């Protein structure tokens, strides 16, 4: 590594690798939550 | 010493609920 190297000069890297088991979920997306709705036909969307 | 391990030792394999079924 020297500033004067494209395919020679470093890059720094970071690899994010989700789990998507059938545990409770733990590291959530920004979206806003909302109250349950019984016995009406929704859309919802839980942990994803 | 040594023994028969019989039909013990089984476990939930996954956090999801099932029931009345046979799931292999």
């Amino acid at each position: 590594f020297q500033p004067t190297n494209v395919g020679y000069q470093p890059y720094r890297v970071v690899v994010l690798s989700f789990e998507l088991l059938h545990a409770p979920a733990t590291v959530c997306g920004p979206k806003k939550s909302t109250n349950l709705v019984k016995n009406k036909c929704v859309n919802f969307n839980f942990n994803g | 010493a040594y023994t028969n391990s019989f039909t013990r030792g089984v476990y939930y394999p996954d956090k999801v609920f099932r029931s009345s079924v046979l799931h292999s």
